[PDB]
């Protein structure tokens, strides 16, 4: 087991607050590999959140967080961050964080899908 | 055999990039053929066949890429619009399309295309802070307009386009009014960016990015924003068709602007456009193209 | 290898409409981009208009610019040329082309079709 990403920065929060979630990655330099958040909430099924590509250079949010939500990438530390401001109690979920697969040829949709992702962190609590 | 063959092979793709690598040095300074932007992001591998190795060009999806020339049916040579990127070798549809065939049967997973042609220089185009035809956006826009003929004397070209460009029902709406004049200016804007100066289009009948969103122009919205609803009403005194707009325009999603000019002063308004366009011309006119 | 076949050219009538439509082989359609080209008798042929991958950009020659429009459906493999206000100097040999390439120069096509012939009688 080479590869792991060590996430961080969850908790409980009153509605309105804020929240900063953070995902480590080690085993690889994951230069070329997108990294997005998803999360599940109980009896829901796992739906995506936020994505980054590899260049920083562009970020693609769910509408139901748009705005309230920002994505950031340290490559150099091999981290991603993830500010959750305005929260709401239909936030209430484990984030997981995920490292994209090694793609060749993708589209915007490859960010939107888990199976696309190869690599996942083991998840940290949110409630409202 | 299978020895003498790989050592005659070996000479022969070495000779083959050597020739390829300097067919992409005289690329440097060649002007831009077309310009497309992709539906897909491309990482280059090792077994792509490139015709230089490690030369391939990476790219994200909307991405827009200017293009030099064509080296074969499987790639073309160009470059990524942005500062500090270089000529490469860019996968032709061809070429693409095999890739994406390989990796879905590797993962066991009709497709868009994955380029578009654009113009060569995104046409400019403001939108806001009102209902154009009107005088209090009208007199904003020409302000904003004559301000970048001064600032970018000589590297900018500004047209009018009376022709209904958010046409290329609608069928009702291209009854009223000829999509021969629109597509006769759709390549007319086209033209305008060929040498790759700005293009800043005067667009009568675009009054909200949606009407352009679905076009091959990939224009540069810009968005003249005035954020209170009394200093509009001030300065027009048909106020009900102007004020509803202004607001549907703040009600808009803000990644559908390039551009959001909300400064407080026109003047840092001015300046904070001009200094995006300005970023914009050295990501179009690297150094390395003008020699 | 990619095969073309053009259909539609026969004798019209200046003024009248005439649709050209060529139809391709293979799986790879929406890979290339499609060309049209006429030709004169002992003369070179001449770029008509091109269509890009998808269909969204198109470029038209200057002579037949707002009469001649171009147009595909990736989904029949087929390219269209719609030739309103059809003039006696549209006379010629139609020909449609695919290329890997953005282009309107000859060279750069990478598949022929065999021509169809129209002939605008004045």
């Amino acid at each position: 087991g080479q590869v792991q990403l060590q996430e961080s920065g969850g908790g409980s929060v009153q509605a309105g607050g804020s929240l900063r979630l953070s995902c480590a990655a080690s085993g690889r330099t994951f230069s070329k590999n997108a990294m997005g958040w998803f999360r599940q909430a109980p009896g829901k099924e796992r739906e995506f959140v936020v994505a980054i590509s590899w260049s920083g250079r562009n970020t693609y949010y769910a509408d139901s967080v748009k705005g309230r939500f920002t994505i950031s990438r340290d490559n150099a530390k091999n981290t991603v961050d993830l500010q959750m401001n305005s929260l709401k109690p239909e936030d209430s979920a484990v984030y997981y964080c995920a490292v994209g697969g090694d793609w060749r040829v993708y589209d915007i949709s490859f960010y939107y899908t888990a199976h696309q992702y190869e690599y996942w962190g083991q998840g940290t609590q949110v409630t409202v | 055999s299978d020895v003498s063959l790989e050592e005659d092979r070996e000479a022969l793709r070495k000779e083959a990039e050597r020739q390829a690598l300097a067919q992409l040095e005289k690329a440097k300074t060649k002007p831009v053929a077309f310009a497309v932007r992709t539906n897909v992001g491309y990482n280059p591998s090792p077994g792509d066949e490139v015709p230089v190795q490690g030369v391939a060009i990476t790219f994200e999806p909307k991405d827009f890429l200017h293009i030099k020339e064509k080296y074969n049916n499987d790639w073309w040579i160009g470059r990524l619009v942005k500062e500090g990127c270089e000529v490469g070798f860019i996968p032709s549809p061809v070429k693409l399309d095999s890739l994406r065939l390989l990796q879905e049967q590797t993962l066991r997973q009709e497709h868009v295309p994955p380029y578009d042609v654009v113009p060569s220089m995104r046409p400019i185009i403001l939108v806001g802070p009102s209902l154009k035809g009107y005088e209090v956006t009208d007199m904003m826009q020409k302000a904003l307009f004559d301000f970048l003929k001064h600032r970018f004397d000589g590297r900018i070209s500004i047209t009018r386009v009376t022709a209904d460009i958010s046409l290329a029902h609608i069928i009702i709406e291209r009854s009223n009014t000829s999509l021969a004049e629109v597509q006769s200016e759709i390549e007319r804007i086209f033209e305008l960016a060929r040498t790759l100066q700005l293009v800043a289009l005067d667009a009568d009948t675009i009054n909200h990015p949606a009407q352009l969103s679905k076009t091959s122009l990939a224009p540069i919205i810009v968005y003249i924003k005035i954020t209170s609803p009394k200093v509009l009403q001030r300065l027009i005194k048909h106020l009900n068709v102007q004020i509803a707009a202004s607001e549907k325009l703040a009600q808009c999603p803000p990644e559908m602007f390039d551009i959001i000019l909300d400064e407080n002063q026109l003047e840092d308004a001015c300046e904070h456009l001009a200094e995006y366009l300005e970023a914009y011309w050295k990501a179009t006119h690297p150094p390395s193209s003008t020699p």
